[PDB]
């Protein structure tokens, strides 16, 4: 859902 | 939650070495790049590094002098500057990405060692001004009121200015009536703990 | 090429509960395609605080950072709104480009509290002679309670432009009043200043309708 793919953009912007 | 804990404040002088260190806390130390951001009262992009690989890579500007680093099992990731210089005298922060800063660490460079301040009189419509210059004193900070405290309205302390000699110096004012130069004492309280100077300067006209 | 962002204004004198804007543009598309997320976030910083995280992704506003603040745009041309500023507002504001290495930030909007315009009150001191024992004379000129941050001085020894050798420094918007107030300092060897009669600057600013010199002679 929108809320889960908030959370997985905004950590895979600030992977290694 | 996300912490990053950084090092206090740095005194260092040209050619030197200075190690800054930020603790992170919260969340996977290993999964996110650390960056580093430098501050001159604005902010400059250092570079990052690879938490997970230790690899650094430095913005064109930071390309000799500086090395990022990590002690992963500690969580902490360090700034080191080499060969210290003038340009070198800001606030360094580490941040995780874009989405939480550090405190911060302040640099100062400088060939001075600890002294106290000499502090000289700024002698004084029906407005006056009188102050203190408080002059050439290292390192930051000095504390500065007047009458113990009891004059306030009116004071202006300035920030300090880091000098071409690399000593701080800054003044501190304050307006009266002309009529009160006759019937009351100025006095500024001047307190430079690393020195253990404290002067009560009386200013006459 | 490096990412360009361009801040506007670079000054914003505000009063409460007005709506506050200001702007960044990038010189490059900050839209990511595979998650049509903009790499654009906006910070707040008070003076020796460090920066805190007010809106990421260009529009979502952080958890726990109250809803006057707004962020909107898209591309190239991004907005912070604040609907409704408040004193506690007073700060720097930056954006950041997060989009490409090397990461790259506005040049920041500082807010002020707007007030009317109020000429500087100009006092010039002398060195102490217990300084010149020093072999250094220190020349102080002072603007008291001023408005806007805006002004000129000038420098003059036996009558002649003085440029170097001087340096400023100016106090936090005033609590009270909202002024400014500011010093200029001339350092000069003692040689040097015993060279010279006559020390004077003149300041220029906009609640002066002429430019004032503030001034005095060696023994008098
Ligand atoms: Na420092």
């Amino acid at each position: 859902n929108a809320q889960e793919l908030l959370e997985l953009d905004k950590w895979a912007s600030l992977w290694n | 939650q996300i912490q990053l804990v950084q090092s206090g404040p740095e005194l260092k002088k040209p050619g030197e070495t200075v190690k800054i260190s930020c603790k992170a806390s919260g969340y996977t130390f290993t999964d996110y790049s650390v960056h580093w951001v430098k501050q001159v009262p604005g902010l400059k992009w250092m570079g990052w590094i690879n938490t997970e690989t230790g690899e650094p890579t430095y913005a064109d500007d930071f390309k000799g002098r500086f090395a990022f680093s990590l002690e992963s099992s500690a969580s902490t990731a360090y700034l080191e500057i080499h060969n210290l210089k003038n340009e070198d005298t800001a606030t360094y922060f580490c941040a995780l990405g874009w989405l939480h800063w550090g405190l911060g660490t302040t640099l100062t460079v400088s060939s001075a060692s600890t002294k106290g301040p000499s502090v000289f009189p700024l002698a004084p419509g029906g407005t006056a001004a009188l102050g203190c210059l408080v002059k050439d004193y290292f390192p930051e900070p000095v504390t500065v009121s007047w009458n113990s405290g009891a004059l306030t309205s009116g004071v202006h302390t300035f920030p300090a200015v880091l000098q071409s000699s690399g000593l701080y110096s800054l003044s501190s004012v304050v307006t009266v009536p002309s009529s009160s130069l006759g019937t009351q004492t100025y006095i500024c309280n001047v307190n430079h703990k690393p020195s253990n100077t404290k002067v009560d300067k009386r200013v006459e006209p | 090429l490096d990412i360009q962002l361009t801040q506007s204004p670079s000054s914003l004198a505000m009063s409460g509960g007005q709506k506050v804007t200001m702007r960044c543009k990038s010189s490059q598309s900050l839209l990511n395609s595979r998650n049509e997320r903009n790499y654009l976030a906006w910070y707040q910083q008070k003076p020796g605080q460090s920066p805190k995280l007010l809106v990421y992704f260009a529009s979502i506003r952080e958890s726990g950072v109250p809803d006057r603040f707004i962020g909107s745009g898209s591309g190239t041309d991004f907005t912070l709104t604040i609907s409704s500023v408040q004193a506690e507002d007073l700060a720097d504001y930056f954006c950041l480009q997060h989009y490409n290495t090397p990461w790259t930030f506005g040049g920041g909007t500082k807010l002020e509290i707007k007030r009317t315009v109020a000429a500087p009150s100009v006092f010039i001191f002398p060195p102490s002679d217990e300084q010149l024992k020093s072999g250094t004379a220190s020349v102080v000129c002072l603007l008291n309670n001023f408005y806007p941050r805006e002004a000129k001085v000038q420098w003059k020894v036996d009558n002649a432009l003085q440029s170097g050798n001087s340096q400023e420094s100016v106090t936090e918007q005033d609590s009270k009043d909202s002024t400014y107030s500011l010093s200029s300092t001339l350092t000069l060897s003692k040689a040097d200043y015993e060279k010279h009669k006559v020390y004077a600057c003149e300041v220029t600013h906009q609640g002066l309708s002429s430019p004032v010199t503030k001034s005095f002679n060696r023994g008098e």
